[PDB]
């Protein structure tokens, strides 16, 4: 862009819920904001009763 | 005077919240993440709004 | 004569020094630490002020 626009950054007003398999949140796991952010894990149990 | 240079974007259709905006992204990248800003090229002329 | 190139440049605002200046990046770069040089493009000629 030449110069493009200035634009004010829109406000975030979600709650964003990432689902992934566990050995997948090993590589977004050693990040202190991580835990910071996401601080609720609400695991599948892979059996039930 | 531009009509498209003064015409508020509106991002997305009034939400009654019930069902709350339930949007998932099968295809995360940053375009589609945070959106993106389109451009128009006019005889090499590069410009947006 | 472009009164564009003469503007007296005002890259900070009046502090009154109560409370201090505090600025925190939470991501620091080049282009945000020590600021940039913008340009803009005229139908493809580069130009700056």
């Amino acid at each position: 862009a030449p110069a493009g626009l200035e634009v004010e950054p829109f406000p975030i007003q979600m709650q964003v819920i990432l689902v992934g398999t566990p050995e997948a949140f090993e590589g977004l796991e050693e990040d202190p904001a991580f835990s910071e952010l996401f601080r609720i894990r609400a695991e599948f149990s892979p059996t039930l009763p | 005077l531009d009509p498209a240079q003064w015409r508020p974007n509106l991002l997305t259709s009034s939400s009654s919240g019930t069902p709350p905006p339930i949007v998932y992204e099968p295809y995360a990248t940053a375009p589609r993440l945070f959106g993106r800003l389109d451009y128009l090229v006019d005889r090499g002329v590069w410009s947006t709004n």
